[PDB]
């Protein structure tokens, strides 16, 4: 069997730097049958390299690849802007079932932003249907690495929450984030003060909003 | 099989004086589907050029074998026709590589690298890649197939080493 | 005279339940290339699925899948099939048609494949009202709660208002039906001039709801 790893998961640069991949193969294989896809949301993805070192039709000559053995690596010379995408690696030997790497992301770095942090009470028309959630926003920042954690009369929660993000902001690279409480409204009327903490790198301390009702 | 090396003037008659306007070498070399020519002409009154051709009977890009292919032959440029081609065809896979060893000048011997299989315009199984020395890319190289079990490829590369462009001819058969 | 690959025939099944897809090739003599499935769950990487040559003598299957799903080619019609069964949860996500030409060179638009035993219904709609504002921005949102299956689209002031507009992916909740956000931020002097109202479509319930969000 062959699997395929690649480093690192993220990868944070400005437009311009330079960008270095790596795919490590669980055994050796042929150079001949490693190749590099890219993919950005919402699209296909498209063929980069093939034959560990050779460009695809049409591909610019900032992308380059090398290695042989278990380890191969995807350059970019000059990180243009279009480039800040997800890559994979591929083992495309046609004499063995094929295998992808998990991927790497190319996130554009930007300068520390700290989130700007809202909360929402649950709808009165949401409590008529005997459910609240609670919405605490993140809102514009970087880099994504963030933690919410909420709390309802001071008790901590765990369990009774999800999050999630948007993808970087195609105008000024930022991240936002929600994370919703989800209770019934019976649970919600036990207790007042509905508490959203928020640690990250762009804040001495963790801000804490909150609202009283309920 | 062998190179046929030929050195050949054109020449006009003027006032009862052969002149001559170029010169130059080509070497020639066949296999039982295919055909190479190297030849550099200069202009002895833009001065000098590499001039390749390359025919016999093609192999049909909708009539290739499934598998693999390997093949071994000859590789050659203007004196040096003791050069080594090496390469491999998948030809499930749609691709192509090998290696140029043994010409005098250590710069010729390039890496032809991983390239696509594809049809040209009369349906011929063609492949044109980039050639290599070391991590470098130095120049371009077209490889035809020929026969119908695709047994042999021929074709031509193209070298830059300092600032002159250099050209060889490259044919080869399946082992056996 | 261009490559183009469309695959199509993908839907909502029951887990357990069978679905057949297709993918159509033009632009290249299909016969004469190896083809590849592979699919990509929501927010997940691309996973191999299988491969089938030119001619269909040599196949495979990813372990994911073996057992369950077969491949197969037709040359005459130029098409290529993935006939899957036992299909899980797990199994759902885009599945793309791709033609092997030193390297996957091809890829078509993909097909989306649902495996749930959710019955569709359309969201509730409900505000998340900008109430009490750090600085000069206020922030107001639209939660949509509840719906089956995805796609549900979301836009402000009918497509009016864009900028500032952070739509959150849909979570799928632990009842199987799809959760997210849509969140805007505005100037805060507007909220006593300006109406806001989030335009959410849920194409598969026919659900269609305009919901004013106000201060409160």
């Amino acid at each position: 069997e062959i699997v395929l790893t690649q480093s690192p998961g993220t990868l944070s640069l400005s437009p311009g730097e330079r960008a270095t991949l790596s795919c490590r193969a669980s055994q050796s294989i042929s150079s001949s049958y490693l190749a590099w896809y890219q993919q950005k949301p919402g699209q296909a993805p498209r063929l980069l390299i093939f034959g560990a070192s050779s460009r695809a039709t049409g591909i610019p000559d900032r992308f380059s690849g090398s290695g042989s053995g278990t380890g191969f690596t995807l350059t970019i010379s000059r990180l243009e802007p279009e480039d800040f995408a997800v890559y994979y690696c591929q083992h495309y030997d046609s004499s063995l079932p094929m295998t992808f790497g998990q991927g790497t992301k190319v996130e554009i770095k930007r300068t520390v932003a700290a989130p700007s942090v809202f909360i929402f009470p649950p709808s009165d028309e949401q409590l008529k249907s005997g459910t609240a959630s609670v919405v605490c926003l993140l809102n514009n920042f970087y880099p994504r690495e963030a933690k919410v954690q909420w709390k309802v009369d001071n008790a901590l929660q765990s369990g009774n929450s999800q999050e999630s993000v948007t993808e970087q902001d195609s105008k000024d690279s930022t991240y936002s984030l929600s994370s919703t409480l989800t209770l019934s409204k019976a649970d919600y009327e036990k207790h007042k003060v509905y508490a959203c903490e928020v640690t990250h790198q762009g804040l001495s301390s963790p801000v804490t909003k909150s609202f009283n009702r309920g | 099989d062998k190179v046929s090396r030929f050195d050949f003037i054109r020449q006009i008659e003027v006032d009862g004086q052969l002149i001559t306007l170029e010169s130059g070498e080509f070497q020639i070399y066949k296999q039982d589907h295919s055909a190479v020519v190297a030849l550099q002409i200069e202009k002895i009154n833009q001065r000098s050029f590499l001039v390749s051709g390359l025919g016999g009977e093609h192999t049909a890009f909708n009539q290739l074998p499934d598998g693999k292919a390997e093949y071994h032959g000859k590789a050659f440029s203007s004196d040096d026709a003791g050069g080594k081609l090496t390469y491999t065809i998948d030809f499930a896979a749609k691709q192509g590589h090998g290696k140029i060893e043994h010409l005098k000048t250590p710069e010729q011997n390039v890496e032809l690298a991983a390239a696509e299989l594809k049809a040209d315009e009369k349906s011929h199984a063609v492949i044109l890649g980039d050639t290599r020395y070391g991590s470098e890319e130095k120049g371009t190289y077209h490889l035809a197939l020929f026969g119908d079990r695709a047994q042999e490829i021929a074709g031509s590369a193209t070298v830059k080493i300092g600032e002159k462009v250099h050209e060889i001819g490259i044919a080869g058969k399946q082992l056996e | 005279a261009e490559v183009q690959l469309v695959e199509s025939g993908g839907n909502l099944v029951q887990p357990g339940g069978s679905l057949r897809l297709s993918c159509a090739a033009s632009g290249f003599t299909f016969s004469s290339y190896s083809m590849n499935w592979v699919r990509q769950a929501p927010g997940k990487g691309l996973e191999w699925v299988s491969y089938i040559s030119s001619s269909s003598s040599t196949i495979y299957y990813a372990d994911s899948v073996k057992g369950r799903f077969t491949i197969s080619r037709d040359n005459a019609k130029n098409s290529l099939y993935l006939q899957m069964n036992s299909l899980r949860a797990e199994d759902t996500a885009v599945y793309y048609c791709a033609r092997v030409a030193a390297g996957l060179k091809d890829w078509g638009q993909g097909t989306l494949v649902t495996v749930s035993s959710a019955s569709t219904k359309g969201p509730s709609v409900f505000p998340l009202a900008p109430s009490s504002t750090s600085g000069g921005t206020a922030a107001l949102g639209c939660l949509v709660k509840d719906y089956f299956p995805e796609p549900v689209t979301v836009s402000w002031n009918s497509g009016a208002l864009t900028s500032g507009v952070h739509t959150f992916p849909a979570v799928l909740q632990s009842s199987g039906l799809y959760s997210l956000s849509s969140v805007v931020t505005v100037p805060s002097s507007s909220l006593g001039t300006q109406t806001y109202i989030c335009n959410v479509n849920h194409k598969p319930s026919n659900t269609k709801v305009d919901k004013r969000v106000e201060p409160k």
